[PDB]
């Protein structure tokens, strides 16, 4: 989840709006 | 832009940054 | 609990607190 | 909404509860 | 409401958020 | 202390209040 | 250091800064 | 008090201080 | 991404946010 | 500048970019 | 004052509260 | 750097001075 992809993980920004509405 | 651990707190600031009005979803049990 | 004067990311601040694990949506208008 | 009513007024944590997953 | 690990900055916002008007107090020495 | 229960521990919003005034 | 404009839970965040372990109250007005 | 001040005018870190414990 | 309207330390907030590792530097007016 | 219209109007993340080192 | 650990974010908010008006830069890698 | 100064080590405000403009 956004947790791993994230947090535990690193993600872009461009990554965290796959969790936008 | 880069690739960075965003967690906690920090990781929602970084949601309502990218989304903004749109809107997000946080949901760490998935 | 105090009653809550809540804007921009603080909102989401507050969410993060309040839900914890549970996450949560953030749904502003428009 | 809660986004709106938080910041143009007040809301409480109960409030905010109802948002959570 | 939940159960977290709540620290430093982190742990002081959550009180401002609980407390508020009411004030609090941050005593990490005890 | 309040480090110690909540953020070595946890500890609830309730238990937060502890410390307020 | 500069002259400070601080609101809300931005008040509480330099006080923590500022007062490290020492710890602090916050105690607003009514 | 500290509090309003530091928003309704402006305040140093080392009036902050003072609150330290 | 959406626009933004940020004041004061959330504009730091972002900056960070956005440049990672790159840093920034942050330059008010006067 | 950047810190100024961010505030009093709006900005993108793309042109906060431009003020990464 | 004291003496903490400021890490990502909360380095920032230490900045821009220290520096403010004159502005700053945050270069992690030097 | 500020990130081995401030970070890694501990810094003071006075330290955080050093990266002001
Ligand atoms: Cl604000
Ligand atoms: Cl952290
Ligand atoms: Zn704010
Ligand atoms: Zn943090």
């Amino acid at each position: 989840g956004i947790v791993e992809q994230c947090c535990t993980s690193i993600c872009s920004l461009y990554q965290l709006e796959n969790y936008c509405n | 832009f880069v690739n960075q651990h965003l967690c906690g707190s920090h990781l929602v600031e970084a949601l309502y940054l990218v989304c903004g009005e749109r809107g997000f979803f946080y949901t760490p049990k998935t």
